[PDB]
Protein backbone atom coordinates (compact mmCIF):
# COMPACT_ATOMS: atom_id res chain seq x y z
CA UNK A 1 0.00 0.00 0.00
CA UNK A 2 3.14 2.15 0.17
CA UNK A 3 4.83 4.09 -2.59
CA UNK A 4 8.56 3.88 -3.35
CA UNK A 5 10.80 6.50 -5.00
CA UNK A 6 14.16 5.42 -6.47
CA UNK A 7 16.43 8.38 -7.32
CA UNK A 8 19.36 8.18 -9.72
CA UNK A 9 22.38 10.33 -8.89
CA UNK A 10 21.33 12.73 -11.69
CA UNK A 11 18.09 13.58 -9.83
CA UNK A 12 15.59 11.74 -12.07
CA UNK A 13 13.59 9.02 -10.35
CA UNK A 14 11.20 6.11 -10.73
CA UNK A 15 8.12 6.20 -8.54
CA UNK A 16 5.26 3.81 -7.92
CA UNK A 17 3.83 0.95 -5.83
CA UNK A 18 6.34 -1.88 -6.24
CA UNK A 19 5.22 -5.50 -6.73
CA UNK A 20 5.93 -8.38 -4.31
CA UNK A 21 9.49 -8.81 -5.58
CA UNK A 22 10.03 -5.11 -4.88
CA UNK A 23 10.08 -4.34 -8.61
CA UNK A 24 8.83 -1.20 -10.40
CA UNK A 25 6.28 -3.11 -12.49
CA UNK A 26 2.71 -1.94 -13.08
CA UNK A 27 0.37 0.23 -15.10
CA UNK A 28 0.80 3.36 -12.94
CA UNK A 29 4.61 3.62 -12.59
CA UNK A 30 6.33 6.90 -13.56
CA UNK A 31 9.72 8.29 -14.44
CA UNK A 32 10.04 11.82 -13.08
CA UNK A 33 12.61 14.11 -14.66
CA UNK A 34 15.02 16.19 -12.55
CA UNK A 35 12.61 19.15 -12.40
CA UNK A 36 10.48 16.94 -10.11
CA UNK A 37 7.52 18.01 -12.27
CA UNK A 38 7.73 16.56 -15.81
CA UNK A 39 6.88 12.84 -15.85
CA UNK A 40 6.37 9.85 -18.13
CA UNK A 41 3.56 7.86 -16.50
CA UNK A 42 2.25 4.40 -17.42
CA UNK A 43 3.32 0.86 -17.98
CA UNK A 44 6.77 -0.18 -16.74
CA UNK A 45 8.34 -3.64 -16.29
CA UNK A 46 11.05 -3.89 -13.62
CA UNK A 47 11.77 -0.21 -14.10
CA UNK A 48 11.86 -0.30 -17.94
CA UNK A 49 9.40 2.07 -19.65
CA UNK A 50 7.01 0.10 -21.88
CA UNK A 51 4.48 2.94 -22.50
CA UNK A 52 5.02 6.26 -20.61
CA UNK A 53 2.57 9.08 -21.24
CA UNK A 54 3.56 12.70 -20.75
CA UNK A 55 2.20 14.03 -17.43
CA UNK A 56 2.76 16.74 -14.86
CA UNK A 57 3.39 15.90 -11.16
CA UNK A 58 0.87 18.30 -9.62
CA UNK A 59 1.29 17.39 -5.96
CA UNK A 60 2.44 14.69 -3.62
CA UNK A 61 0.24 13.53 -0.67
CA UNK A 62 1.63 11.16 1.94
CA UNK A 63 4.50 10.58 -0.48
CA UNK A 64 2.21 9.55 -3.32
CA UNK A 65 2.51 11.50 -6.52
CA UNK A 66 -0.66 12.84 -8.15
CA UNK A 67 -0.30 13.37 -11.91
CA UNK A 68 -2.28 15.14 -14.62
CA UNK A 69 -1.81 13.78 -18.17
CA UNK A 70 -0.79 16.35 -20.74
CA UNK A 71 -2.94 16.72 -23.82
CA UNK A 72 -2.07 14.86 -27.00
CA UNK A 73 -1.15 11.27 -27.31
CA UNK A 74 2.50 11.74 -26.39
CA UNK A 75 3.78 8.21 -25.60
CA UNK A 76 7.43 7.11 -25.10
CA UNK A 77 9.23 3.79 -24.62
CA UNK A 78 12.66 2.47 -23.70
CA UNK A 79 14.64 2.73 -26.95
CA UNK A 80 18.39 2.49 -26.22
CA UNK A 81 20.54 3.10 -29.33
CA UNK A 82 22.69 0.41 -30.98
CA UNK A 83 25.88 0.76 -33.04
CA UNK A 84 23.79 1.47 -36.13
CA UNK A 85 20.39 2.76 -34.98
CA UNK A 86 20.10 6.11 -33.17
CA UNK A 87 16.35 6.06 -32.35
CA UNK A 88 13.10 4.45 -33.48
CA UNK A 89 11.55 7.98 -33.37
CA UNK A 90 14.33 10.27 -34.52
CA UNK A 91 12.02 13.28 -34.96
CA UNK A 92 10.10 12.94 -31.66
CA UNK A 93 11.67 15.46 -29.26
CA UNK A 94 12.28 14.84 -25.56
CA UNK A 95 9.54 16.82 -23.80
CA UNK A 96 11.75 18.04 -20.89
CA UNK A 97 14.55 19.17 -23.18
CA UNK A 98 12.14 20.89 -25.53
CA UNK A 99 11.05 23.29 -22.76
CA UNK A 100 14.63 24.24 -21.93
CA UNK A 101 16.77 24.55 -25.05
CA UNK A 102 16.68 25.39 -28.75
CA UNK A 103 19.18 25.30 -31.63
CA UNK A 104 20.28 28.47 -33.53
CA UNK A 105 23.38 29.90 -35.19
CA UNK A 106 26.19 29.90 -32.61
CA UNK A 107 27.52 33.22 -31.36
CA UNK A 108 31.01 31.70 -31.70
CA UNK A 109 32.62 32.80 -34.98
CA UNK A 110 32.75 30.00 -37.60
CA UNK A 111 31.24 27.44 -35.24
CA UNK A 112 28.00 26.65 -37.07
CA UNK A 113 24.91 25.97 -34.94
CA UNK A 114 24.88 26.07 -31.13
CA UNK A 115 22.55 25.23 -28.27
CA UNK A 116 20.70 28.02 -26.38
CA UNK A 117 18.62 28.25 -23.23
CA UNK A 118 14.91 28.95 -23.71
CA UNK A 119 14.43 30.14 -20.12
CA UNK A 120 16.43 31.45 -17.17
CA UNK A 121 17.58 28.61 -14.87
CA UNK A 122 19.72 28.18 -11.72
CA UNK A 123 22.98 26.28 -11.25
CA UNK A 124 23.10 22.51 -11.54
CA UNK A 125 20.17 22.37 -13.95
CA UNK A 126 19.97 19.49 -16.49
CA UNK A 127 19.24 21.21 -19.84
CA UNK A 128 19.78 18.70 -22.61
CA UNK A 129 20.61 15.03 -23.42
CA UNK A 130 23.52 13.66 -25.45
CA UNK A 131 22.29 10.54 -27.14
CA UNK A 132 23.81 8.86 -30.23
CA UNK A 133 24.85 5.54 -31.74
CA UNK A 134 27.15 3.43 -29.56
CA UNK A 135 30.54 2.57 -31.01
CA UNK A 136 33.99 1.54 -29.71
CA UNK A 137 36.96 3.67 -28.81
CA UNK A 138 38.97 1.54 -31.36
CA UNK A 139 36.71 2.62 -34.25
CA UNK A 140 36.79 6.27 -33.34
CA UNK A 141 40.48 6.56 -32.52
CA UNK A 142 41.48 4.65 -35.72
CA UNK A 143 39.73 7.15 -37.94
CA UNK A 144 40.03 10.70 -39.24
CA UNK A 145 39.14 13.80 -37.19
CA UNK A 146 36.86 14.76 -40.06
CA UNK A 147 34.63 11.90 -38.91
CA UNK A 148 34.99 12.67 -35.17
CA UNK A 149 33.34 16.05 -34.78
CA UNK A 150 30.45 14.65 -32.73
CA UNK A 151 31.99 11.78 -30.78
CA UNK A 152 31.49 11.85 -26.97
CA UNK A 153 33.12 9.27 -24.69
CA UNK A 154 30.51 7.63 -22.42
CA UNK A 155 32.76 5.29 -20.47
CA UNK A 156 35.84 3.12 -21.00
CA UNK A 157 34.02 0.84 -23.48
CA UNK A 158 31.60 3.12 -25.38
CA UNK A 159 31.61 6.25 -27.49
CA UNK A 160 28.33 8.03 -28.38
CA UNK A 161 28.30 9.53 -31.91
CA UNK A 162 25.83 11.45 -34.06
CA UNK A 163 26.90 10.55 -37.57
CA UNK A 164 25.64 12.11 -40.80
CA UNK A 165 22.98 12.93 -41.59
CA UNK A 166 21.74 12.91 -38.00
CA UNK A 167 23.80 16.03 -37.21
CA UNK A 168 20.98 17.93 -38.93
CA UNK A 169 18.00 18.84 -36.82
CA UNK A 170 15.65 18.07 -39.71
CA UNK A 171 16.81 14.43 -39.55
CA UNK A 172 17.31 13.96 -35.80
CA UNK A 173 15.92 16.07 -32.94
CA UNK A 174 15.02 13.45 -30.29
CA UNK A 175 17.93 14.89 -28.27
CA UNK A 176 19.97 18.06 -28.85
CA UNK A 177 23.03 17.85 -26.59
CA UNK A 178 25.34 17.24 -29.58
CA UNK A 179 24.57 20.86 -30.60
CA UNK A 180 26.47 22.48 -27.70
CA UNK A 181 29.72 24.20 -28.76
CA UNK A 182 33.07 24.14 -26.98
CA UNK A 183 34.38 26.76 -24.58
CA UNK A 184 37.37 26.84 -22.28
CA UNK A 185 35.22 29.02 -20.02
CA UNK A 186 32.02 27.01 -20.26
CA UNK A 187 28.67 27.59 -18.46
CA UNK A 188 27.77 23.83 -18.51
CA UNK A 189 29.37 20.44 -18.00
CA UNK A 190 28.73 16.91 -19.34
CA UNK A 191 27.38 14.63 -16.60
CA UNK A 192 26.20 10.96 -16.51
CA UNK A 193 22.44 10.53 -16.97
CA UNK A 194 20.07 7.54 -16.89
CA UNK A 195 17.22 8.30 -19.28
CA UNK A 196 14.01 6.28 -19.50
CA UNK A 197 13.96 6.36 -23.34
CA UNK A 198 17.66 6.73 -24.18
CA UNK A 199 19.15 4.57 -21.39
CA UNK A 200 22.61 5.34 -19.98
CA UNK A 201 23.82 8.48 -21.68
CA UNK A 202 25.29 11.91 -20.75
CA UNK A 203 23.45 15.22 -20.22
CA UNK A 204 24.40 18.92 -20.35
CA UNK A 205 24.07 20.44 -16.82
CA UNK A 206 24.59 24.14 -15.93
CA UNK A 207 27.48 25.09 -13.54
CA UNK A 208 25.87 28.46 -12.77
CA UNK A 209 22.70 30.41 -13.40
CA UNK A 210 21.97 31.02 -17.07
CA UNK A 211 19.64 33.63 -18.64
CA UNK A 212 17.08 33.05 -21.37
CA UNK A 213 18.71 32.98 -24.85
CA UNK A 214 22.21 32.46 -23.46
CA UNK A 215 24.41 30.09 -25.46
CA UNK A 216 25.23 26.86 -23.62
CA UNK A 217 28.79 25.63 -23.91
CA UNK A 218 30.81 22.78 -22.45
CA UNK A 219 34.53 21.99 -22.32
CA UNK A 220 35.15 19.23 -24.87
CA UNK A 221 38.05 17.95 -22.78
CA UNK A 222 40.40 16.64 -25.45
CA UNK A 223 43.82 15.34 -24.21
CA UNK A 224 46.22 18.31 -24.30
CA UNK A 225 49.36 16.17 -23.92
CA UNK A 226 48.89 12.52 -25.01
CA UNK A 227 50.78 18.55 -28.81
CA UNK A 228 46.99 18.16 -28.22
CA UNK A 229 45.14 15.25 -29.87
CA UNK A 230 42.38 17.47 -31.12
CA UNK A 231 40.98 19.25 -34.17
CA UNK A 232 42.91 22.31 -35.37
CA UNK A 233 40.16 24.82 -34.40
CA UNK A 234 40.48 23.60 -30.82
CA UNK A 235 44.30 23.63 -30.87
CA UNK A 236 44.18 27.23 -32.01
CA UNK A 237 41.68 28.09 -29.29
CA UNK A 238 43.75 26.34 -26.64
CA UNK A 239 46.79 28.52 -27.47
CA UNK A 240 44.72 31.71 -27.29
CA UNK A 241 43.20 30.51 -24.01
CA UNK A 242 46.59 29.68 -22.54
CA UNK A 243 47.74 33.19 -23.57
CA UNK A 244 45.04 35.15 -21.74
CA UNK A 245 46.01 32.99 -18.77
CA UNK B 1 41.20 9.63 -27.78
CA UNK B 2 39.35 11.34 -30.62
CA UNK B 3 36.20 11.91 -28.54
CA UNK B 4 35.01 14.46 -25.95
CA UNK B 5 35.08 14.12 -22.19
CA UNK B 6 37.20 10.98 -21.80
CA UNK B 7 38.48 10.41 -18.26
CA UNK B 8 42.30 10.45 -18.62
N1 LIG C 1 34.73 26.75 -29.83
C1 LIG C 1 34.51 26.35 -31.14
N2 LIG C 1 35.11 26.97 -32.19
C2 LIG C 1 34.89 26.60 -33.47
N3 LIG C 1 34.11 25.56 -33.83
C3 LIG C 1 33.46 24.84 -32.87
C4 LIG C 1 33.63 25.20 -31.45
N4 LIG C 1 32.89 24.33 -30.72
C5 LIG C 1 32.28 23.48 -31.62
N5 LIG C 1 32.63 23.80 -32.88
C6 LIG C 1 32.15 23.14 -34.13
O1 LIG C 1 31.08 22.24 -33.82
C7 LIG C 1 31.45 20.89 -34.03
C8 LIG C 1 31.07 19.97 -32.86
S1 LIG C 1 29.32 19.61 -32.76
C9 LIG C 1 28.67 21.14 -32.14
C10 LIG C 1 27.47 21.66 -32.93
C11 LIG C 1 27.94 22.10 -34.33
N6 LIG C 1 28.42 23.52 -34.24
C12 LIG C 1 26.83 21.94 -35.33
O2 LIG C 1 26.46 22.91 -36.00
O3 LIG C 1 26.21 20.85 -35.50
C13 LIG C 1 32.96 20.93 -34.28
O4 LIG C 1 33.30 19.91 -35.23
C14 LIG C 1 33.22 22.33 -34.80
O5 LIG C 1 32.84 22.43 -36.19
CO1 LIG D 1 5.54 5.21 -31.46
CO1 LIG E 1 18.78 21.23 -41.10
CO1 LIG F 1 40.00 21.88 -37.87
Amino acid sequence: HGVCWIYYPDGGSLVGEVNEDGEMTGEKIAYVYPDERTALYGKFIDGEMIEGKLATLMSTEEGRPHFELMPGNSVYHFDKSTSSCISTNALLPDPYESERVYVAESLISSAGEGLFSKVAVGPNTVMSFANGVRITHQEVDSRDWALNGNTLSLDEETVIDVPEPYNHVSKYCASLGHKANHSFTPNCIYDMFVHPRFGPIKCIRTLRAVEADEELTVAYGYDHSPGPEAPEWYQVELKAFQATQ
Amino acid sequence: SKSKDRKY
